[PDB]
């Protein structure tokens, strides 16, 4: 119904955006690491 | 349910794609400066090669 | 686009209301919204330039008809200093045979 | 083409109504008994049976 559809978008928007924003952090992680290996190289 | 399914399913490909876009970009701008960095070491030992070779010859003259 | 799609209905509307054609409803024309512009907009702008020629006679010819004989009979009586630069000649439609 | 246009506007101004999921949409509305069966042939044609 109208509210089931209320309580699961809100959800749906939750868990969508938590998933995007914690594979963004990995992806700090990632950008970190290349350059620590950049800059090991180099020197 | 399915619908939540779905929608997870194209946001996750589209950060996957995020991901795989930002990562090939960055390794195709790093890859450059790495070559910059041999292939100036490169040239640097070929100008202390010329050093090299302007000291013997020097020496010898002397 | 939504606003676009808003005026293109308003500027039919008004080009149907010029056209003196009532708001009938029909089977739609499917397509885009810059071809569908583009045939409007031609046939809006010939209306528009036709109706405003025609508003525009229609008061010349009213503006003419409302002083024609009466400033050819003023011409006539006064084709001797129409624009000559010592007198000039107050015209006047005035009212019944009052002239003292 | 005004036909064509009350329908596009008609369109543009109903999913002013609509509720937004940050990527994500519903509708919501009254509809009669009678017409459940022509409600679900509509839905037929929908992308996945929503």
């Amino acid at each position: 119904g109208g509210l089931g559809l209320i309580k699961s978008l809100a959800e749906k928007e939750k868990q969508l955006l938590e998933r995007l924003e914690a594979a963004k952090k990995e992806a700090e992680e990632r950008v970190k690491r290349a350059e620590a290996e950049a800059k090991a190289l180099l020197e | 349910s399915k619908l939540e399914a779905i929608l997870s399913q194209e946001v996750e490909a589209e950060i996957q794609a995020l991901l795989q876009e930002a990562e090939a970009k960055a390794e195709a701008v790093k890859r450059e400066a790495e070559e910059k960095a041999k292939a100036l070491l490169q040239a640097r030992e070929r100008a202390l090669e010329a050093q090299y070779r302007a000291a013997l010859r020097r020496a010898e003259s002397a | 686009e939504l606003r676009r799609w808003e005026a293109v209905s308003a500027g039919a509307e008004h080009t149907l209301s010029l056209l003196g054609l009532e708001a009938e409803p029909a089977r739609p024309f499917p397509e885009g919204l810059e071809a569908a512009e583009k045939a409007l907009s031609p046939i809006q702008a010939h209306a528009e330039g036709l109706t405003r020629q025609k508003q525009e006679l229609e008061e010349e010819l009213a503006l003419a008809q409302a002083y024609l004989e009466p400033l050819e009979r003023l011409a006539a009586l006064a084709h001797g200093l129409d624009k000559s630069p010592f007198l000039r000649v107050i015209p006047f439609l005035l009212t019944e045979k009052e002239l003292p | 083409l005004w036909t064509r246009a009350q329908d596009e506007v008609a369109r543009l101004k109903a999913l002013e109504e609509l509720a937004s999921g940050r990527f994500g949409f519903a509708l919501l509305g009254y509809v009669p008994v009678k017409a459940k069966p022509k409600v679900e042939e509509a839905l037929a044609r929908h992308k996945e049976s929503v």
